[PDB]
């Protein structure tokens, strides 16, 4: 492990987390519209 | 399922946390090396 | 809804994590500057 | 219940985060002390 | 960003998280009592 | 608090988190098999 890789991995997990948050939220809005 | 998702988000943040721990340990060792270098003078 | 809540808690911790990353990077740069200062002597 | 579980997992990671914050603060103070030591020379 | 602000923001997110945890838990105990 | 203790506490919370993740996942697979 090195600092260049460290920065990149941090960015990779971060950008993933955000995309995952929006995913769960996406389905939740989808399901809310389903059950109205 | 949404529970599984939240669970994976937490898992991902856990990996992030592990990386920050690695970084902190690296810095602690490097600061300690500098402190020792100066004390040894 | 509780799922949404957990989701926001995770979001908040994500912001915390980003702050700790900033701090670690700052310290790495500062330690590196000190290491270089001493090597340059 | 699973919600309660996720909630506890987040709580545990919160404690981890607090520890990394402590570490970062310790290192910041130590780096600052070294910087000051060298400037005072 | 500076270290004074950094500390304050860390504290602000931390104290929030705890208050959010207790919130979700509050509703959960409320709902458990509801469905008994 | 010291760095030796710091490392140990980090390890203790980490190894806990993983065991907790698998727990929640364990029950979820159990419940999925229940409702088939």
């Amino acid at each position: 492990m090195t600092w260049e890789t460290w920065e990149r991995e941090i960015e990779n997990y971060t950008k993933q987390i955000y995309k995952i948050l929006e995913e769960s939220q996406e389905q939740q809005d989808r399901n809310e519209k389903d059950l109205l | 399922q949404q529970q599984n998702n939240l669970l994976r988000a937490i898992e991902a943040q856990q990996h992030l946390l592990q990386l920050t721990v690695w970084g902190i340990k690296q810095l602690q060792a490097r600061i300690l090396a500098v402190e020792r270098y100066l004390k040894d003078q």
